[PDB]
């Protein structure tokens, strides 16, 4: 489609909106130009999201608890409030971890202090402070806990801080509350900002006084993999291969410990930018760590990172780097030849959170295909910035899409396959088009790095490929 | 590494030796792991009587609960009425929540809205998020009906949904004959089967209460059947089905069957078939209403018996034998229609495949959990078969249910050695499975952590799962299954009976071991 | 020894210390057993290739077949019609293995007569034993109808059946009028199939043979159906309920739905339901005649096509979604009535599940076998599913039926490395498994042993077996299932990708090795 | 139930017969007179059946290849002939065994030379001889073949006997012609008298001049119990337990070692007399050995035998025999005392093939129960001598019975229990009446022995009281 014919198309599905909405909408849409190199002149993002229009959105709860702290593996993680949300959000995350779970792992289960009414109108302090004991006496081997605040936390007044402090004390035990109640922010992002403060405030500078670690000139920590399907894993193993000691995951498969070591590490390298900025930016300011920006998505963006962050380091790490470059070279040249073909030309629909709606795009035209529209759910301005010199010209961007909009979208540009959420998947599938989970990665991957590639492209075209799709139409209509 | 023409995922994956001693580096070095031999201590520890008494004195901690919130109830009630959106008053991550849920054990579409509140409304209340959210919802997904419920934000800050929807009309933001029926539906009362019954009562009467005046029991000569909190669409099917084959005129309120089982055609239906306006309307001229799951319906049934003045008969829920025939002989009373021949010989041929597995079904012990309707229907029919409900879990049970369930085991020689638990959750039942072991359990996805907790203490020791419940998410389709009925019973034997003698199978196909009984026949 | 609160039955009791040891000096002592390095050398032999060239060039010795005889099929149709006791002219022996066979597989009765054939008949001939066993099984048992077929005794020595029917009618056993169809049925000739296939052109001729002029093709109607050797009570069930929501009239022609599934009530029923008499004697006035399995009904075929005129359609089995479309189109285009709203749904729900299935069903490879409609139906419907077919099995499959499964599979990617294999038993197959080794096999219980010797290499050799097909003697009630159709398609599919689930969670259940990917949901 | 009032049952239920049947069947039914001696005085059997009437016998097939050889373990049974009779018999019978199957033990698989057209037209025996190859390639550790003719061979006058001699030369193996096709006889009973004469012929006297065996004074051989669910082992232990030596089974879990070592024991202890009383006559006429027989149903015959059987022997079995019974004793009581008060009073009938309709009675009464009725498919007068002592006054006796006379008996008396086999089952489950197969144990047992006893009263048990047989009449009616 024409610029003009994607402007059409956005005004045309705005007509159905009352006008408020609208207005509001039309700011939250736009058509790429690839020259653009600050989006704030196209799109606005991080707003809150307009009621009654069914965003895709998840709450800070979602951000804190499902995606920051939940992934550490040897503390426990308290649901602190009424019984629903820890439910729907237990093991809904593929952040695989390495544990005896109930033991010295705990994260697929779901701890929580399950509030009654008399909690509600009486407050939870008491109630809390008892749960952490009995947390103690029933999961020893646990290395720490967390509190994670749901929505009746901040507005019935508790002081979890104070809770955590005393308990804190009395046991000698790491502690951290955390104000990720689902009323903040607008979304999961916030979470994410809520949960990076809070690291800081109650974990991060544990060690600050500790020589006791022997560091290495070549100490990094992977900052921002939630190791979905084993991501972290398959990353992990290149850097190391390039000769870099990984000191730290933040947080897929990641402990406390490693989080605590991390302030000793030479080099902090970011994937997830969204969530675990505020942090990479903390350990600059405090301990002088510089961070840095990559993307293991397929090999053309993996080949590149690898490089650049071999840059950082001397002779000896880029030496391993082409090493390492060299190893994998006909790995992924033989999954492009055996799978580029037969994707070759066919054009995608991206929806995702904050990060991997710009940071897949790469490892899409590995395998020839082309993404003609992509949006995020919850990502901020500079994200965007990010965004749009990975796409194509007049390629269609939208902020916190709603359903309406996502269906009528879809309808007109006619995706040959569509990579979103779990409450997308089964829409779309109706509608005749294929469809890859890029949340769960549909129960499959890993899909970083170059053994992720391989199993990438395998996904990618079993679906888009596969016989049911030209069943949908009776043959007798 | 990878082979590109035999790829591997995750699994086995990471079982590479490169892989493998990446991993155990990666703990050496930075995860200041406790040893080995601590972990087992303490693990062989979480299986004693002694780790039981102390779980079992938890008073403040639960641990993977075996129940959900009101609100998820509240929106599957809703999602039975003809081109009907749920709507949740209250903070968005709810509703994301509810229908990723629901998405993952029907493999369906689910549609529900948020009217977003956020901080900004957290102290003025959400008045203007209600009225926006309704607007704005009629306009662009085209509902006939929104029906209202909350979220725990909302009922925190005493949001007074009545007022708000008033005030939504009054201020023009919807028509003023556009229905909004709506129910509190607090996160910290009951469980998600409350939600169910709260906004089951909301829909009843906004169509009922203010009409009753030319109402006349028995005047449309059918008999309406609510479903309650149900997530088998071959328990829809099957009562349908049933007083269909009957000759009952009948209404079943609240009615997900055909939205949440759209065919894939080409299109993508927001909306299916549905319990109708007309139908909630007319509800009262009804001869009578029976509720399929009574323990979760008690204020729909105070507004059935009070206002709609119908004698809602005292019937467990149809599962089993006895029970199914005691649905079906109370139904005949009330419609005048006799128990056709079709159904006397599905009854029989029930019992006829009873008398064929009761061999293998004969003092088979089990641990089971779920809804409390479902969890004494399991236990009805299992004492029905000769088996032992030893462990009998409700997590959102009551004092007055367990006498119900504690009677029912009363009356039969193989409840004796079975105890019922009310407010206890996983973490219970896990103890429960390893200090007095039964031969399987019949739960939801979450028992397959107990499963795999078991192995770890050893094969022998290994309790291995039976999946009838909810959530199912790890298996495809089961949700198409049924539990109701004669249908449902026959379903249920054959599950069990077949997943006694896989296990046996694998027992038993050990070479020159103990394949001396892996028997072609059994 | 046994304690008496948890006795012990063959397993476990026989691992007892006890029983141990004496297992121990028997073998020692008495036995003169190869020793175990040796029993492991050869078994290992017989997992390679080289062991498997030596196997395939057989050409004398049958070893586990994957096939029966003839008059079990010929029983089998005849117990389709009302009030028919099926009578096996010939050796005793043979129908006490007829009837257990089917008792085993259907758990139910049943009932078939022998005239049981001695010494003397071997050299005089059974033409008393006709007569007396007619007229006996007539006053005893009070069939309306008698069908009988032979032992391969009988056929050895040349008894000309239609000479002793008649025999009997002249002097006076039975009365003329009485029906006594017959066919000749050599066990050495085909299989269990061809057996059905004579049985019913055997009736089908008496019944029409000799009142053809009077008949006017399609003047009656109704679609005839035959369903040839089926052991799935659901594949009855399910033409039937197609044909009837289409509004389709029909006559299925040899239908024991009712008389393998009566009620446990109280009394047995010897007979129940069945095709009628008049149901045969008018068949030839139907519009056609569709054949549900026709590479074992071309002796009836012919008799149809020549006899009656009718014009038989070209249509493969109705299982999976092609066939099954291909099906329904022609019994509409035969019928003249459109195929209805709910099969079209019905068609586009089981399309929903294989788009919510295909990615876990994507390339797995099969070992399969059965009978010849069956094996090439199952194959086109894991083709569509996306699934390689690699090792397909049909013992007493042909040249013609391999040359059109050949084309079935090169019409698909999904079958390239996939090979049809005719006259192979399950030993040949048994080395398949080892060789290029499957995910799964779907076969009958036959391949519980298979199974067993896979995991004898070890656990990540073992073959996991899905049963579906005949007979299955080790599971209850699987003979309730479907197989034809939009439904049976379904009920294979859930099966297929649940046992593909089931096998995964067991390798991913090993705690802190592999159950990183033991996910909640999948 | 009276003695007339068991005639007139009789004439009562053969009124349906045309005159010929009539006449015939009234001389197999009889009521029982427990001081007859002479059991010619008052039934008839191991006639033919007649035609038409659904006997329930098998065939010599059945009673050579099912019962006999098919157990012998490390040997590999032909089914010689056309496909069906390899197939309807594979693994149907629970003669279970210790090896390692398609190696060095064979039981449940179905060898068959699979007989076409062509076969029949110009005989089996070059067939025959390349089978015996082919047996020999790829089943190299078998240790002799057996040939069970199917109802062609002997019709079409092939010879068998001369390929076993000519290969079992060739390739020094044991190769056994066994002439069991199914028109031979009436029933399986002729089939037992063939496979018995068999083995005397090709394979008992291998080792009549080899004199390496080490003999002792204790040496049995349990003779006619073919191990179902474990039966023999769970006799063997006792008699071993008592101080024997047990040097052969016949032929449960037997191996061919075993039968040829046979001829060198002290006592030969018959359980099932029908099919093997030939062979231990035929080894007390060639090598002088006495046999006897016993009966290990339940622990009042259990305990008899063992005196019995020990009486053979010095004081020192003696006595080993007396503290067999005092280990046992409590196990068993508490057996009784758990099962016997669910089961007092309570009437059964009987009707299976040649041993197990008298033998199993005592096991009954030990419980309290009574058999009301019993038969046999194909037992022989010798066999209802031994009957009618165990059988109480008036009680109704059955030979060779019909579906019919099964059904109306059954209706007229009542009984609370029927054991039987699996072409019965269903028919009086169907009828409300708990059923037991007492063939297959229902795929329960061992029933032989102390141990076997408490597995028989928790058996009768869980079905005649199960709750299911409360609910076959819908409540409506
Ligand atoms: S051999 Fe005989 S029919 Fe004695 S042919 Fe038969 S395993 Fe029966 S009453 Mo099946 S003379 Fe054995 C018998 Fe008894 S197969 Fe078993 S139970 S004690
Ligand atoms: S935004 Fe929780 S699901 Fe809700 S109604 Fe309360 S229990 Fe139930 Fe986020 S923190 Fe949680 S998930 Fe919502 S409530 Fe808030
Ligand atoms: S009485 Fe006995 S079982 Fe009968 S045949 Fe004869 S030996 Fe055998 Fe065999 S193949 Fe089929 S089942 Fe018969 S018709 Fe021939
Ligand atoms: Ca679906
Ligand atoms: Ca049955």
């Amino acid at each position: 489609m024409s610029r003009e014919e994607v402007e059409s198309l956005i005004q045309e599905v705005l007509e159905v909106y009352p006008e408020k909405a609208r207005k509001d909408r039309n700011k939250h849409l736009a058509v790429n130009d690839p020259a653009v190199t600050q989006s704030k002149k196209c799109i606005i993002s991080n707003k809150k999201s307009q009621p009654g229009l069914m965003t895709i959105r998840g709450c800070a709860y979602a951000g804190s608890k499902g995606v920051v702290w939940g992934p550490i593996k040897d503390m426990i993680h308290i649901s602190h409030g009424p019984v629903g949300c820890g439910q729907y959000s237990r093991a809904g995350r593929r952040n695989y971890y390495i544990g005896t779970t109930g033991v010295n792992a705990f994260v697929t289960m779901n701890f929580t202090s399950d509030f009654q009414e008399k909690d509600i109108v009486f407050g939870g302090d008491k109630k809390l402070a008892k749960l952490i004991d009995e947390v103690e006496t029933l999961f020893p081997l646990n290395k720490g806990i967390s509190v994670q605040s749901e929505c009746p936390i901040g507005l019935i007044g508790d002081d979890i801080e104070s809770v955590s402090k005393v308990k804190g004390a009395e046991l000698s035990k790491t502690i951290v509350p955390v104000r990720c109640e689902g009323f903040r922010g607008v979304s999961q992002s916030l979470g994410h900002h809520i949960a990076n403060d809070a690291v800081r405030d109650w974990v991060l500078g544990k060690r600050d006084e500790d020589t006791t670690f022997a560091s290495t000139p070549y100490d990094v920590a992977i900052i921002g993999d939630y190791n979905i399907g084993g991501d972290a894993w398959s990353s992990r193993i290149l850097l190391e291969e390039m000769g870099l000691r990984c000191v730290a995951q933040w947080s897929g498969d990641g402990s406390i410990s490693e989080i605590e070591l991390t302030p000793k590490v030479k080099l902090n390298l970011v994937h997830c930018y969204r969530s675990m900025n505020y942090i990479s930016r903390h350990m600059e300011e405090k301990y002088g760590i510089p961070w840095m920006e990559y993307n293991f998505f397929g090999p053309t963006k993996t080949i590149e990172s690898l490089r650049a962050i071999a840059a950082k380091f001397d002779e000896s790490i880029q030496k391993k780097c082409e090493e390492v470059i060299a190893k994998y070279k006909p790995e992924w040249e033989a999954v492009v030849a055996k799978y580029r073909p037969r994707l070759e030309g066919k054009r995608v629909m991206l929806y995702i959170g904050g990060l991997r709606p710009r940071h897949v795009i790469g490892a899409y035209e590995d395998l020839g295909m082309e993404v003609v529209g992509t949006g995020y759910e919850f990502a901020h301005n500079d994200d965007y910035d990010r965004t749009m010199k990975e796409m194509g010209d007049s390629t269609l961007l939208y902020d916190d899409v709603t359903g309406y909009e996502f269906e009528e979208f879809v309808k007109r540009i006619k995706p040959d396959l569509i990579g979103s959420g779990i409450k997308e998947k089964f829409i779309f599938q109706k509608m005749g088009i294929p469809f890859r989970e890029m949340h769960s990665w549909d129960y499959s991957g890993p899909y970083h790095g170059f053994d992720g590639f391989a199993i990438f492209a395998r996904d990618m075209d079993m679906t888009l490929n596969n016989p049911c799709w030209k069943k949908l139409q009776a043959p007798w209509e | 590494s990878q082979q590109v023409d035999k790829i591997k995922a995750s699994y086995p994956l990471f079982l590479d030796q490169d892989y493998k001693d990446m991993l155990a580096k990666k703990r050496d070095g930075f995860e200041e792991k406790y040893p080995q031999d601590k972990i087992d201590e303490v693990f062989q520890w979480t299986t004693t009587k002694e780790y039981q008494e102390l779980n079992f004195q938890r008073e403040a901690l639960t641990v993977n609960p075996a129940k959900a919130c009101q609100p998820l109830g509240a929106v599957l009630c809703a999602l039975g009425f003809e081109k009907t959106m749920p709507y949740v008053h209250g903070s968005q991550g709810c509703v994301a929540y509810f229908r990723s849920y629901f998405n993952r054990h029907f493999r369906e579409p689910v549609s529900c809205v948020s009217d977003s509140m956020t901080e900004d409304a957290a102290v003025f209340g959400g008045q203007q998020n209600m009225k926006d959210g309704l607007q704005n919802c009629k306009a662009t997904y085209k509902p006939d009906m929104i029906a209202v419920s909350t979220t725990c934000m909302a009922e925190v800050i005493g949001d007074d949904l009545n007022a708000f929807i008033n005030n939504s009309k009054k201020e023009g933001f919807i028509p003023d004959e556009f229905p909004v029926p709506f129910a509190h539906t607090p996160s910290f009362v009951g469980s998600h089967v409350t939600g169910w019954d709260n906004m089951f009562e909301g829909i009843a009467r906004y169509f009922t209460l203010k009409s009753m005046d030319d109402k006349v029991v028995g005047s449309n000569k059918k008999i309406n059947i609510v479903p309650g909190f149900e997530t088998y669409l071959g328990n829809f099917r099957v009562i349908k089905r049933m007083l269909s084959e009957m000759g009952v005129g009948y209404s079943l309120l609240s009615d997900p069957e055909e939205v949440l089982d759209t065919p894939a055609d080409g299109q993508f239906r927001m909306y299916a078939g549905g319990t109708t306006q007309e139908e909630m309307k007319d509800a009262p001229n009804a001869l009578n209403t029976v509720l399929l799951q009574p323990w979760h319906l008690e204020k729909t049934k105070k507004f059935v018996e009070g206002t709609w003045k119908h004698e809602v008969p005292k019937l467990n829920i149809p599962m089993g034998l006895d029970w199914t025939d005691e649905f079906l002989m109370k139904v005949s009373e009330i419609s005048g229609q006799p128990i056709p021949a079709s159904l006397t010989k599905e009854r029989g041929r029930l019992v006829d495949m009873m008398t064929d597995s009761h061999t293998w079904l004969h003092g088979k012990r089990f641990a089971l959990w779920g809804d409390p309707d479902f969890v004494m229907g399991l236990v009805k029919f299992l004492l029905e078969l000769g088996c032992e409900p030893v462990h009998i879990l409700c997590h959102n049970g009551n004092e007055r249910w367990k006498k119900a369930v504690d009677a029912i085991l009363a009356a039969s020689p193989y409840g004796k050695n079975a105890t019922v638990y009310i407010g206890k959750d996983l973490w219970h039942l896990r103890s429960l499975v390893f200090t007095d072991k039964p031969d399987f359990m019949i739960g939801n996805s979450y028992g397959k952590f107990i499963q795999r907790d078991t192995l770890h203490k050893g094969k022998e020791f290994e309790v291995p799962l039976i999946r009838i419940g909810f959530p199912i998410f790890d298996r495809h389709h089961l949700h198409r299954s049924t539990t109701l009925g004669y249908e449902g019973a026959m379903q249920i034997l054959t599950t069990l009976v077949n997943s006694i003698l896989e296990r046996l199978d694998e027992e038993t196909r050990g070479m020159q071991a103990t394949d001396y009984n892996h028997d072609l026949v059994r």
